[PDB]
């Protein structure tokens, strides 16, 4: 046994991000975040 | 003190004194993918005396 056949390693997923409007118009303000929130599975995945 | 001459009957001193508006008001805090917010109202203003 000196041959040691292929295998895969790893995988990556990439998407594109959540399309909007150009036209409507963006406003955004920053805010704290609740600390008795779990937010990993809010964030978890590649998907938009 | 030394000695100076005027040639006139009367001397008045006029002082104007300003007191502008010092740069105080550090900077807000961001983020990255947000609207900025205005900056508050300052205060100069003058005086002048006279004797």
């Amino acid at each position: 046994d000196k041959i040691q056949l292929f295998r895969t390693i790893g995988r990556v997923q990439y998407w594109e991000r959540v399309p909007r409007l150009h036209a409507y118009g963006v406003f955004a303000l920053p805010f704290p975040m609740d600390p008795d929130v779990e937010w990993g599975n809010w964030f978890a995945g590649p998907h938009p | 003190f030394p000695e100076d001459s005027t040639f006139a009957s009367e001397l008045e001193l006029y002082l104007l004194r300003t007191q502008d508006a010092e740069q105080t008001g550090m900077t807000f805090v961001h983020q990255v993918g947000s609207t900025s917010l205005p900056v508050e109202a300052r205060v100069a203003k003058v005086d002048l005396a006279k004797a």
